[PDB]
Parts: C-alpha cells; sequence; structure tokens
RNA sequence: UAAUCGCAAAAAGGUGGGCCCAGUUCGGAUUGGGGUCUGCAACCCGACCCCAUGAAGCCGGAAUCGCUAGUAAUCGCGGAUCA
RNA sequence: UCGCCUCCUAAAAGGUAACGGAGGCGCCCAAAGGUCCCCUCAGGCGGGACGGAAAUCCGCCGGAGAGCGCAAGGGUAGAAG
C-alpha cells in the first residue's frame, strides 16, 4: 500500500501526457498492470496484458485507486 | 431503551450492552461512556431519563449506525460493478475476495459441502 | 382520551389516545 | 483466545504488539 | 374533543391552498379526506390452534376503535384454511377518530420506522385514494416492546373526494405526508 | 566487534477487579472502511496495526492417532531460510 | 341391459321407438326448515407489509356470465342467493 507515491509506471504517464497534448485518441497496449490508474485519464482505453493477450478495457472516474491489472483478471471460467 | 431503530438493549452493562447494536462495538462504546461520564457497571435497568437522552444524543450523532451504515458498504459492493474490478468478481461467484485458497476452505463464503461427484477407477 | 406526547426532540404534541403518558424517542422534527 | 486479533493473547500467540498490547 | 390539530390544519391553511393551486368553484368540488380503513392480514392464527384475539384488543388502543374479525370467502388447500372460521383484522375510521389517527401516525409513528426515506409516491394511480403497508405495529407510542411478541404489520388505505390523484397528491402532501421524492 | 550493551516481554502462574450460563464480554472466520512497513513493484498474490463486521461451531457418524515420567497434557522462548 | 331423474333424438300443444347420442339417483340438511329484518354476485383494471396467479384491505368498472348441497335442464338478484 504504497502512501508515499505512487509507484505507477514511466512509460505509461510520458504517453497519456503527450497525448493529452491536445487530447487526441488512445489505442494503448501495455504491462503495466502492476500500476494505478491516473485521475482524468479517463477516456482513454488501455489494452492491458494478462499473460496471453492484451484486454482492450475502457475507463472512467469511480474507478481510480484500481491497478490495470485489476481490469484484465488472468485465468478463465471458476 | 431503543437507541438505534429496531435496537434496544436492557437488564445488562451497559459497556457492552452498547455492542449489541451495527456500527457498534467495544471501541466506539467505551469511547462514548467517557464522553457522556457514565460508570457503565451500571445497568440498562436503571438510569435518568437525562442519562439516556445524553447517551443517544451523542452516539447517533456521530457516526452511523444500522439502516444507513448496511445499506451504505452494499453500495460500494455495488460500485463494484463498475466496468468490474477484481474485487467486483468474487463478490460476482460469491468466492473469497481477500486472495486465498478455494482449492480447500472457504466455506464460510461457500454454503456448507455440495458434495456432488461421481468420478470412476477399474470395473475389469 | 386527551393525552400528552413527550418528544427526546423537546417538542411536546397534543393529540387524544388512550393514556396520555407517552415517551417518544424523537418525532417528525428530526 | 488464541486468535482474538483484538486481545492479550492474541497478539501474543501472533507475536505483535498493537493498542490491544503495548509496546513496553 | 370535536377538534383536533390536522382537522384545523384542514380548514385553515390547506383548503384554501388547493383552492388557490386548482381553482375550485364549490366548496364541496374541494378533496377532503373521507377515510381511513386500516387491515392487518394473519396468514397464521388460523392454525396452531390460534386463539390470535390478541391482535384486535392491542390494536384498539393505537386506532380506538373495537376492530372486526374478518373470514376467508373460498377455500384454497394450496395457501391453507377452509372458507369461514379463517381470519383477517379490519377497522374503519372517519371523522375525528380518523383525525387523530392520522396527527400520531405522520407526526410521531413514521418518524420511528427502522429506514424510512418518505412514503411511496406511486400508490394512488389516478384511482384516487392512496395506500401504503406497514411491518412493525410498536412503531406507534401507544404500544410497548413489553406487549409484543410476533411482529403484525398492517395495510393502510387513505380515501378522498379527489377524482384524480394530481389534486390528491397535494391535499396529502400539504396535510404532512413526506414524500420520497 | 558483544558472560561486560541489545532482541526482552517469558507465558501459564500470583494479587483484585469485571462478566453469570447467554451462541454470550464464549468463538474470531467472512466482509466493509481506515492506516503502517519491506520492496523498483503488494490487481492477480505479503505481513502487520486500528474502526466496523461478529460466520460455522453447545465436544463430533462409522472409524481412528499418540504417549509409561519430568513422560502425556499444557504454556511460552529462540534459531535456520530470509528484503 | 332391467326401476327412477335430466338433455337430445321428438317433425314450434301433449305423446312418441331402436342393443340411437350423453349424463345422473338408491343420498343429504336439526339448519340446508318457519317467519321477520337486513345485505348483492362472478369477473376485469388499478392501489396496498408479511402477501401465489384469487388469503385479507381500498377504489373504479361489471345486470348477471356468480351462487342456489349433488346430474342435467328450467327458473332466479324487483331472490330462489
Amino acid at each position: 500500500s504504497l502512501k508515499k507515491g505512487v509507484f505507477v509506471d514511466d512509460h505509461l504517464l510520458e504517453k497519456v501526457l503527450e497525448l493529452n497534448a491536445k487530447g487526441e485518441k488512445r489505442l494503448i497496449k501495455t504491462w503495466s498492470r502492476r500500476s494505478t490508474i491516473v485521475p482524468e485519464m479517463v477516456g482513454h482505453t488501455i489494452a492491458v496484458y494478462n499473460g496471453k493477450q492484451h484486454v482492450p478495457v475502457y475507463i472512467t472516474e469511480n474507478m481510480v485507486g484500481h491497478k490495470l491489472g485489476e481490469f484484465a483478471p488472468t485465468r478463465t471460467y471458476r | 431503551a431503543r437507541i438505534a431503530g429496531v435496537e434496544i438493549p436492557r437488564n445488562k452493562r451497559v459497556d457492552v450492552a452498547l455492542t449489541y447494536i451495527y456500527g457498534i462495538g467495544k471501541a466506539r462504546a467505551k469511547e462514548a461512556l467517557e464522553k457522556t461520564g457514565i460508570n457503565p457497571a451500571t445497568r440498562v435497568k436503571d438510569l435518568t431519563e437525562a442519562e439516556v437522552v445524553r447517551l443517544r444524543e451523542y452516539v447517533e450523532n456521530t457516526w452511523k449506525l444500522e439502516g444507513e451504515l448496511r445499506a451504505e458498504v452494499a453500495a460500494n459492493i455495488k460500485r463494484l460493478m463498475d466496468i468490474g474490478c477484481y474485487r467486483g468478481l468474487r463478490h460476482r461467484r460469491g468466492l473469497p475476495v481477500r486472495g486465498q485458497r478455494t482449492r480447500t476452505n472457504a466455506r464460510t463464503r461457500k454454503g456448507p459441502r455440495k458434495t456432488v461427484a461421481g468420478k470412476k477407477k477399474a470395473p475389469r | 382520551v386527551p393525552a400528552r406526547i413527550i418528544c427526546g426532540c423537546g417538542n411536546v404534541i397534543e393529540t387524544y389516545s388512550t393514556k396520555p403518558e407517552i415517551y417518544v424517542e424523537v418525532c417528525s422534527k428530526c | 483466545g488464541k486468535g482474538d486479533r483484538r486481545t492479550r493473547r492474541g497478539k501474543i500467540w501472533r507475536g505483535t504488539y498493537g493498542k490491544y498490547r503495548p509496546r513496553k | 374533543p370535536l377538534d383536533v390539530a390536522l382537522k384545523r390544519k384542514y380548514y385553515e391553511e390547506v383548503r384554501p391552498e388547493l383552492i388557490r393551486r386548482f381553482g375550485y368553484q364549490n366548496v364541496w368540488e374541494v378533496p377532503r379526506l373521507e377515510k381511513v380503513v386500516i387491515n392487518q392480514g394473519l396468514g397464521e392464527a388460523k392454525e396452531d390452534a390460534r386463539i390470535l384475539e390478541k391482535a384486535a384488543q392491542e390494536l384498539a388502543l393505537i386506532t380506538g376503535q373495537k376492530p372486526a374479525v374478518t373470514r376467508a370467502k373460498k377455500s384454497i388447500s394450496n395457501f391453507k384454511l377452509r372458507k369461514g372460521m379463517p381470519i383477517g383484522l379490519r377497522v374503519t375510521l372517519r371523522r375525528d377518530r380518523m383525525w387523530i389517527f392520522l396527527e400520531k401516525l405522520l407526526n410521531v409513528a413514521l418518524p420511528r420506522i427502522r429506514d424510512f426515506r418518505g412514503l411511496n409516491p406511486n400508490s394512488f394511480d389516478g384511482r384516487g385514494n392512496y395506500n401504503l403497508g406497514l411491518r412493525e405495529q410498536l412503531i406507534f407510542p401507544e404500544i410497548t416492546y413489553d406487549m409484543v411478541d410476533a411482529l403484525r404489520g398492517m395495510d393502510i388505505a387513505v380515501v378522498t373526494t379527489a377524482e384524480t390523484d394530481e389534486e390528491a397528491r397535494a391535499l396529502l402532501e400539504l396535510l404532512g405526508f413526506p414524500f420520497r421524492k
């Protein structure tokens, strides 16, 4: 529970920040399932890897503190 | 002695009686007894109509508390039906949400044993 | 018979009922 | 008892300290 | 007494407001309560040899009238008992007694309902008049936690002059009915 | 650079206070909310601390394990591995 | 199959046969009887804590399709209910 910092990946923020530069589209691959969802980065759908595939997940405000892997479950039928 | 809605303790030492509220345990109990300045060794049986009101004042006003506490947590589990976080599921399949071994126990979150099986080995 | 309701919200209301002795845990003022 | 994490014996058996077992 | 708060309130407050809101020509066109019939269902009492005459003598304290002892008209094996000796408990309140009952209910009882956000605003539907049902009967002043044994709810129908539920909604909201907007 | 300081409090016991046979001040699972720490990183998956939850269990069917004395029972302490 | 009751066959009075069509009876009620006084159904659409798709409650709409112990027919709420 990172309480001084947000452990959030470089290649991610630089990528959403130079997409914030006038706020363009969003098709973004990643493997940073280990990283926190940043404020306002809503709209931008991020294809998160789960070991097999990049799952196309959409984003909204109510979800924030959650990790991106927390919307790419890893196993199949429980 | 009906402080919280449908909840009424009686003839027991008040300290633990207040436990008999959803949203109130040993902690929020003692906390309130010094602040109301009342001896907890005393029973709900016996006290001033002033003592009673003094207590329900502090408690019901501070925090919450059966009803809209209960109703609140639910809406939080509800919100984990967003696009659908990991803690969202597990709530969806009634399984342990807190990173555990399903292979064996989990019976607290899973109603008693659905033995249901018909596995085979060698006849001939 | 005529009754006297007593709130924990101070307020006293004047209705009529069986037995005037009335302890209320807060009326519709709260 | 030896798992009520809000107690003397609860902390003891676990081997940690808190409110319910003051560090000295 | 021949006068109560609500009764006064109706005349010297609500009566006019409505005449101003909806523009009635005649005193009688102005809607008014007709009656409040209150009833308990009681699927038990039939069985376990249950006399359960506990409910009426109890109810009588709150409503102020000895209730009337209502009975089943068909036989239903499925849902038990056979026409007759059957069960249900209903009382009809008009004038003062009607008023005294609502006075207390609105001003006191609905306050100590367990949850509460207001009364459901979809229980007239054109069909003038308004229904609602309760669960615990101890929410009233006269009833004490000592007195109870089983928690028997009830249905409250309140009938009015209003032909539309627009003009009936107003009447009740202004008489002091908290509605769940 | 360590019988010369530290882990450190041993626990049960002893003293006197509280509960009064209650699924309870028994029991601490489940879950919500809030924090701390190690680590580049605790979504899958860490352990803690606090507020709130207080689940099954009122001594276990057919079965069946261990132990002959400082033993069995029962209480606590250290160490390896190792962020 | 054999007595009794209802309907059709039966040709608009009555009556009318066949190993023609198709059902009931061999009981029941001390109130399901006498009189006086009250009351009006089945459904349908809303509306109402437990409450089904008819448990009990409220409101509209509803001349009769309800009900009248039991088969059918006739009759019947301006009651036979």
